[PDB]
């Protein structure tokens, strides 16, 4: 069915706008919005279709004190959207309280596109973790759309703040938002700034204007992850069947992402599979290993070569991973997109459950604990104190993510007959 | 040819995913006359963005026999018909074997319906975690993998590698010979041959236990744990019978992988 996307945060609104620019380049529309007669493709799961010849993308545009949204206005894509949902803090708790006081009218904006379409499948949350304006508010609406509708699917697009230590309040914020993503979202697509910055410094020569480049990298990822849904495949071409294969344990819903062209600014399948398994073509940063991998192909692919290629990785002993179930590596095939200039014809995807990211989590679980011993880096905001007078909800969230780390460490081994 | 590929062999998205999903809601004591689903057919092609063609007409979806009636039955036949000067090439015997493989793939579709039902049935009870919920959900994830195994086998043989041929074979008797070889390889790659009949016989025993897992909601847990154990029992026997039939095939070589990765 149809999928509604919601973007908040300034960085989130930017990457949502660039994503819709990428899809306007993808789909049979002009940059004004008007249909082009050159075109197979479906424009229904992400675009509301009138006959106003300007098919409006199904995006909910919310903000706090619009600054970059003015720059979103000065563009030729100002005729692509106008659903009139633009409305005028610093912490998780302050942003949570500010989202608390105005919940009725933003939820009326949600109920508007809920009543606008008749079929409903999923909500994509475009959000940055511990981002200030995004944090608190995004966790609040995440709690509310899961509590209000238990029949739909919740997916999130999320980057990870990592700068190798400055914001001293970030481990509290990420800790609480990770609790809310684990208990109020069914699947989370995890990215970080650091690995994409590393790959960007690898391909280009960039130090200062990194943001403008990594946005392009992210948008290529999010378009690629939706090519199997927008163009009709037969495997996991709905969101529900896609997420139903990727979760072996209901606490594990974090998906690793890669992309086989590391630079785009002939091939057989075993080549791109082996290039795919390398950690440098991976976009997300003791024995730590995958539980189950799904890889998705896009290009001119002969069908018998994929069988030989999977046989090749079986013979390589590149499978030095060992979970406790026979749920295995997964191949899928979709077409490369027509209708646009398409360089580097065959390109790959991976969607995998990897426990190396738990190290990333425990770094936050390290940092907050140190600040919890010092008690000088909570910054003592007034709404933060009124919202929780004892600050034991952060301690309870630390307990939940500690159980999450123990369940990860049990999921690494082939011994999960007992709970971890 | 590329129309029957989208119709009976079901290389059309939101056409299979709209037909079988609508049809299995009803069932039987209903759906006994072919005057509603034969018009649901015309509604499903509009949802697939492939319809309004001349191939969209001369279709017929009807029951070949009214049943006397857990149920796995399938006797519903999709047919595509062609006019007189093309009937001499696309004979009346090839369309019957096309419907014969259609019933098999339709029986594959009920699996992805019922497994999705237990997936949603366990989704609705998710508050706080408990041991009883996770240890039951893993059987569903486990069964799901074996269907993505058999589907990945079919998505290599019948729809795809015999689709490389019959694309470089169609370059007046030659066209009829090409069409006959495409269908004859489609049934041989469909595991309906008497050589791979012990491989086919265990797949029904897999299907039956999944539907028995579907009907159920310790609440009933040991009765379902036994069903999952019978499942892994039958699959470990399948791993031996596929090896015996490559020791005494090029198309069967694809199978003994897919059932087993990175494991003995």
């Amino acid at each position: 069915r149809e999928i509604i996307t919601l973007q908040l945060g300034q960085c989130g609104n930017q990457i949502g706008f660039e994503f819709w620019k990428q899809l306007c380049a993808e789909h049979g529309i002009s940059p004004e919005g008007i249909v082009e007669e050159f075109a197979t493709d479906r424009k229904d799961v992400f675009f509301y279709q009138a006959d106003d010849e300007h098919y409006i993308p199904r995006a909910v545009l919310l903000d706090l004190e619009p600054r970059v949204i003015h720059s979103i206005l000065n563009s030729p894509y100002a005729k692509l959207y106008n659903p009139e949902n633009i409305y005028l803090g610093n912490n998780w708790a302050s942003g949570f309280s500010q989202g608390e006081k105005i919940h009725e009218d933003i939820f009326d904006i949600i109920d508007r596109e809920a009543d606008g379409s008749d079929s409903l499948e999923g909500f994509v949350l475009c959000h940055s973790i511990a981002g200030g304006t995004g944090s608190g508010l995004g966790s609040y609406l995440l709690e509310r759309l899961n509590d209000r509708y238990p029949k739909k699917l919740v997916q999130t697009y999320s980057v990870f703040p990592n700068q190798d230590e400055d914001v001293v309040v970030q481990p509290y914020n990420s800790l609480l938002t990770l609790k809310r993503l684990t208990q109020n979202a069914d699947c989370v697509v995890v990215l970080d700034n650091t690995a994409l910055n590393r790959i960007a410094t690898d391909r280009l020569h960039i130090q200062n204007p990194s943001f403008s480049q990594i946005n392009q990298l992210v948008s290529t990822i999010m378009s690629a992850s939706t090519t199997t849904l927008r163009y009709p495949g037969y495997m996991n071409n709905d969101l529900i069947g896609l997420i139903a294969s990727l979760i072996p344990t209901p606490r594990l819903h974090f998906l690793m992402t890669g992309y086989t062209p590391l630079t785009t600014d002939k091939t057989t399948v075993l080549d791109v599979m082996r290039r795919l398994l390398q950690p440098k073509n991976v976009m997300v940063s003791t024995n730590h290993c995958y539980i189950a991998i799904l890889n998705i192909i896009q290009g001119e692919v002969d069908p018998t070569q994929v069988h030989k290629s999977l046989q090749r990785i079986r013979e390589r002993k590149l499978a030095n991973f060992i979970p406790w179930g026979p749920a295995s590596i997964q191949v899928a095939l979709s077409r490369k997109s027509p209708y646009l200039p398409s360089a580097h014809r065959v390109s790959g995807l991976m969607m995998a459950n990897h426990t190396s990211i738990s190290s990333l989590f425990e770094r936050t679980c390290r940092q907050y604990d140190k600040l919890r011993k010092r008690e000088a880096f909570l910054e003592q905001f007034r709404k933060e104190d009124m919202f929780k007078d004892n600050f034991d909800e952060m301690d309870t969230s630390r307990e939940i993510v500690q159980q999450l780390i123990d369940e990860y460490h049990a999921a690494t081994r082939p011994d999960y007959i007992s709970w971890g | 040819y590329e129309a029957l590929r989208h119709f009976l062999l079901m290389e059309d998205g939101e056409f299979a995913q709209s037909l079988s999903d609508l049809l299995f809601e009803k069932l039987p004591g209903e759906l006994l006359n072919p005057l509603v689903l034969n018009s649901v057919l015309s509604k499903a092609l509009q949802c697939s963005l492939h319809g309004d063609t001349p191939h969209a007409s001369n279709l017929s979806l009807a029951l070949k026999y009214l049943p006397e009636v857990p149920d796995v039955l399938s006797c519903l036949e999709l047919r595509y018909k062609v006019d007189w000067p093309l009937n001499i090439v696309i004979t009346e015997g090839c369309v019957s074997k096309y419907s014969g493989v259609f019933s098999f793939l339709l029986q594959l579709k009920l699996m992805m319906w019922a497994l999705k039902d237990v997936c949603f049935h366990l989704k609705r009870t998710a508050m706080a975690g408990s041991v009883q919920f996770r240890q039951l959900q893993l059987f569903k994830h486990e069964m799901q993998h074996f269907v993505k195994v058999i589907q990945g086998y079919i998505a290599n043989q019948i729809l795809h590698v015999t689709w490389c041929e019959f694309r470089a074979r169609l370059a007046l008797e030659e066209i009829q010979r090409a069409h006959a070889e495409y269908l004859h390889k489609a049934v041989f790659r469909g595991l309906l041959t008497e050589k791979a009949a012990p491989v086919m016989n265990v797949i029904h025993s897999i299907f039956s236990l999944v539907l028995k897992f579907r009907s159920q909601l310790h609440p009933n847990f040991a009765l379902m744990q036994q069903s999952y154990n019978t499942f892994k029992y039958y699959s470990h026997f399948l791993f031996k019978v596929v090896t015996k039939l490559v020791n005494r095939q090029p198309h069967l070589e694809d199978f003994l992988l897919r059932i087993n990765f990175n494991n003995y």
